[PDB]
Formats: C-alpha cells, structure tokens, sequence
C-alpha cells in the first residue's frame, strides 16, 4: 500500500511527458509548415523570374 | 533506483504501432523539383547570356 503511491507519481509524470510529446508535435508540425511554405513560395519566385 | 523511473523498457505492441508508424519524413517531391528547375535555369543561361 504504501508502494503504490510513487507508481500514481510516475504516471502523472510520464502523463505530463506525453503532453510535452503533443508540445513537441505541434511545434515540429509548426516548423514543417512554415518551411514547406517557404520552399514553395521560392520556387513560385523562381518561376515568377 | 530513488524514484522508480526505469532507463529502458522492452517494446509493447500498443508500442509498436507508433513505431511502426514513425518514419522519416520524404524529401523526394522537393528534391526533383528541384533538380528540375535547376536545370530548366542551365537550359534557359544556355541561350539567355547575350552573343
């Protein structure tokens, strides 16, 4: 019984850790679009010239 | 040991599906565009400089 409570502990820890693992999707998906776009719009610029 | 926080833990199935599903993210499309338009440049500088 007295066990039990660092297990809760640890859940809530490596609960805490798959909410950063959505931070840290979100923030790479951020830097996907954002480079992806970029590469689009200089290859729109390059057709453009 | 202290907090019961192990290093490393065999796969699981349930973890398995997400490696499974982790990949590298492809650069193929952007690669050939690219090329192609690198040398559509060259084609185009072939002929471009004056005579």
């Amino acid at each position: 019984l007295k066990d039990k409570k660092p297990f809760a502990n640890t859940k809530k820890t490596l609960e805490n850790q798959v909410e950063e693992l959505t931070e840290k999707c979100s923030l790479k998906t951020d830097e996907f679009l954002k480079a992806k776009e970029k590469i689009n719009e200089i290859f729109e610029k390059l057709n453009t010239i | 040991n202290d907090n019961p926080i192990p290093k490393s833990v065999p796969l699981h199935p349930k973890s398995g599906k997400y490696f499974h599903n982790l990949h590298a993210r492809d650069l193929s499309n952007i690669y050939q565009q690219c090329y192609k338009q690198i040398d559509e440049t060259i084609n185009q500088l072939v002929d471009s400089t004056s005579p």
